RNA sequence: GAUGUCGGCUCAUCACAUCCUGGGGCUGAAGUAGGUCCCAAGGGUAUGGCUGUUCGCCAUUUAAAGUGGUACGCGAGCUGG
RNA sequence: GUGAAGAGGGAAACAACCCAGACCGCCAGCUAAGGUCCCAAAGUCAUGGUUAAGUGGGAAACGAUGUGGGAAGGCCCAGACAGCCAGGAUGUUGGCUUAGAAGCAGCCAUCAUUUAAAGAAAGCGUAAUAGCUCACUGGUCGAGUCGGCCUGCGCGGAAGAU
């Protein structure tokens, strides 16, 4: 993970979704997707 | 909120106790079966559980659906069972049960000691291959996920303990 | 997933399929034994000019036992033979390398007619045009 | 397309227009032909969401008041500085 | 919530979670509650001894006959 | 609304072909795999029968605006519908050209001519005998009626009087 | 009617934006190693020279040779270059 | 304007701010700005809406399927939305390139065909061919969902000498 602000979506996978106050980017193409916050 | 609407309508024979929010499933081949209900109000019927808003939440559907798929999901573990065959790839792992214990090594000049929760059970075919019995859904996986938590599918020759849906999906350098 | 697919595709010349290279990995990645397809593929094309490379169709049970249609040429090669042309332009429109006229593609047509799904000998012929145009043939009228 | 309403203005001036723009209501007039023009007050979120379509000012307007109709085509429109809201608009007799 | 103070030493803050103060020596949650409440030096140090807590439920306070109170 | 018209028109038009045939076949599949369907349309244009695939939403909405006869209770599941006005026969042919590569249970009835033929009958309805072979077996019928049912009988009587 | 300076020594202290071990994601990372990379102020954090030297160069240690502030910390502690 | 040339009230209080312009005395009462759970004088105020951040009660770029309401509108039981399953075809393993080169290694075509139906393909993927989800079609499926726009409320960005 990098730490990061603003999130896009990468790739068609990318759910992204709010964990707590930060918001995830958790993809289920690639594992290379993950920015922590938003 | 079309899964909050669902009636889910309980099947024949199993046992759902009702405490008001809490509530417990229990009939044969498996144990420790139960939901706390915190967000939302569940009422039962005769067997047609409906779900909405409990007191001190704003929230509205978003936890409706849960206490569906929640409950139904315990409701279909006591009645047929839900799969129980768990498998891993990756030579020299191994998860072997013997009794209460799963036994495997890490190369950790320790014992490991992972071990089953109270509300599941298990034994061993083979040293791989390891068969989880139980009712809930939840413990299933989440001995399976202590079972992940330093053996995970790695994400380029993807070896690990495999079960279920997992959201590491294994990636390759680019096209050749 | 049953991991099942109906018309899995190989094209390999109907005296080659007896060596592996010619039928390409993509079978075998399908479980379909070589030896065993090239048996039952040489019983079926007596009828078809031996090396011309015949796209073959396969569907698929569980216990990988296969089933195959056997073809006439590919269009391509038809047109290939017709136009006096080795090969094809390698870009689509832009170049030309020659023509054909209706009354050798209508032939064309007929000649893979039992292949063809279409409802019309016209239809199966607007079918072939696409594979002209790809190969640096103008399909005049 | 639209069949709307609208009032007669009760009051005039600045400090009679940001009363009724502290309400969440706008204003306008319907001017042409040989006759006078006619100043209304209208709802603002109202007509906000219909000009969402198109049609509010490609199509003529049905606009009701004290039960008079003369049919109406939108003209330019006055927005408050920073905000797309509707400060005033015009109309023409169609 | 992590209750904060520098008694005298070591670079940082030192800290404890409200939870590690409540499973352990619990009364001091509610006491550090309460002590920002009163006022100043003199009249704030009057006002807090007459309150007890001890750790929880092991109370010696029952000869008196205390009067019940329901907040 | 609708955006398209193609589930709305589906249902006019599968009642139209449907009580207008002579034959139709309604069959089970969910998803009824490429290879055998083109061949089925393929020998579909020799025998002049027609076939649409659809939905259980269309067919009860079908049923709701028009009445339909012993076709209306196999729409139930996943369906197929083939269907002819022209030569009854040849539609209950195609589901024994569909079974040489796919399962022949898959019927959960038929209509022939107003009647309902169950799933097991319609095996027999797609062995279609030729004109010669048609006349040959009716033929076959009246010559049984005529002479051999006739000695069948005084002989079941003779051997029951012999007694033992 | 005044808080009085540089370099250095002594003695320290606080911010973590951590010099390092430690836990862990990504990787065009096979594994190892590195790049990428989040947590974290707890603990340890080298020495001789030349110059008035902050800064420089060199020889060497250390797994390692950090970042910032204190009347340019600290003469009601030490020097008179 | 206020201080300078002013008391007293509030603000963690100052020289200037908000109220206001100290005659002195009165255990009198009201009202202001500012307050009303304890600190500390009074509301844990009633009614309706809404939020998980101590946001509230610290600031911008910027962005996102975080969360709710609303009216106007498309889709909306003639079955959505799109998950889950299953089909995803005919010329065609088109042309070039190659041992094979197949929608997805690269490039050009980017269509046509029986179709109730499946882009010569959006995304993944033994690196590629294979397999896979996806609309659309047929099972499950029987209700909200999406663009525009108004609007309550959230998010990280926002790490220091004590």
């Amino acid at each position: 993970m990098k730490v990061r602000a603003s999130v896009k979506k990468l790739c068609r996978n990318c759910k992204i979704v709010k964990r707590d106050g930060v918001i995830r980017v958790i993809c289920s193409a690639e594992p290379k997707h993950k920015q922590r916050q938003g | 909120s079309r899964v909050a609407k669902a009636p889910v309508v309980v099947p024949a024979g199993v046992d759902v106790k009702i405490n008001g929010q809490v509530i417990t499933i229990k009939g044969k081949n498996g144990e420790l079966t139960r939901t706390l209900n915190d967000a939302v109000e569940v009422k039962h019927a005769d067997n047609t559980l409906t779900f909405g808003p409990r007191d001190g939440y704003a929230d509205g559907w978003a936890q409706a659906g849960t206490a569906r798929a929640l409950l139904n999901s315990m409701v279909i573990g006591v009645t047929e069972g839900f799969t129980k065959k768990l498998q891993l790839v990756g030579v020299g792992y191994r998860a072997a049960v013997k009794g209460n214990v799963i036994n495997l090594s890490l190369g950790f000049s320790h014992p490991v000691d992972h071990q089953l929760p109270a509300g599941i059970t298990a034994e061993c075919p083979t040293q791989t291959e390891i068969v989880l019995k139980g009712a809930d859904k939840q413990v299933i996986g989440q001995v399976a996920a202590d079972l992940r938590a330093y053996r995970r599918p790695e994400p380029y020759k993807g070896k690990g303990v495999r079960y279920a849906d997992e959201v590491v999906r294994t990636k390759e350098a680019k096209k050749k | 997933a049953k991991k099942v697919q109906a018309y899995v595709k190989l094209q390999v010349a109907a005296g080659m399929a007896n060596p592996s290279p010619p039928v390409g990995p993509a079978l075998g990645q399908q479980g379909v034994n070589i030896m065993e397809f090239c048996k039952a593929f040489n019983a079926k094309t007596d009828s078809i000019e031996k090396g011309l490379p015949i796209p073959v169709v396969i569907t698929v049970y569980a216990d990988r036992s296969f089933t195959f249609v056997t073809k006439t040429p590919p269009a391509a090669v038809l047109l290939k033979k017709a136009a006096g042309i080795k090969s094809g332009s390698g870009k689509p429109n832009k170049d030309k390398v020659g023509k054909i006229s209706r009354a050798q593609l209508q032939e064309i047509a007929q000649t893979k007619a039992a292949d063809m799904t279409g409802a019309d000998i016209e239809a199966m012929t607007r079918s072939i045009e696409g594979t002209a145009r790809s190969m640096g043939l103008v399909v005049e009228d | 397309m639209f069949t709307i309403n609208a009032e007669v203005r009760k009051e005039q001036g600045k400090g009679a227009s940001r009363r009724l723009r502290a309400a969440n209501k706008f204003p306008a007039i319907i001017y042409g032909g040989k006759e006078a023009p006619l100043a209304i007050e209208l709802d603002h979120d109202k007509v906000m969401n219909m000009q969402a379509k198109a049609e509010f000012y490609s199509e003529v307007l049905t606009i009701v008041v004290d039960g008079k109709e003369i049919k109406v085509k939108a003209q330019d429109v006055q927005r408050h500085p920073y905000k797309p809201k509707l400060q005033h608009i015009d109309f023409v007799r169609a | 919530k992590v209750y904060y103070h520098h008694t005298g030493h070591i670079g940082g803050i030192k800290q404890a979670t409200f939870e590690e103060m409540i499973a352990r020596r619990p009364e001091r949650v509610i006491e550090i509650a309460v002590k920002g409440m009163l006022p100043k030096g003199p009249l704030g140090r009057a006002m807090f001894r007459k309150l007890k807590v001890y750790a929880g439920n092991e109370h010696n306070h029952a000869a008196q006959q205390p009067q019940v109170l329901d907040i | 609304a609708l955006n398209l018209q193609d589930k709305q028109a589906i249902v006019a038009e599968v009642s139209e072909v449907a009580k207008g045939a002579l034959s139709a076949v309604v069959a089970d599949s969910r998803g009824v795999t490429v290879d055998k369907m083109t061949e089925l349309r393929k020998a579909g244009r020799e025998a002049g029968v027609y076939m649409r695939v659809v939905r259980n939403t269309l067919l009860r909405r079908a049923v709701e605006g028009t009445p339909f006869e012993c076709l209306k209770d196999a729409f139930v599941g996943p369906t197929l519908i083939a269907y002819s006005m022209e030569h009854p026969g040849a539609a209950a042919r195609l589901f024994k050209e569909f079974a040489k590569a796919n399962a022949k249970f898959e019927v959960k009835a038929a209509a022939f001519e107003g009647e309902l033929i169950p799933a097991s009958q319609i095996d027999r309805l797609a062995t279609l005998p030729t004109y010669e072979e048609a006349i040959a077996r009716l033929m076959a019928t009246m010559k049984e009626a005529s002479a051999g049912k006739l000695v069948r009988t005084l002989a079941a009587v003779r051997d029951a009087k012999e007694a033992a």
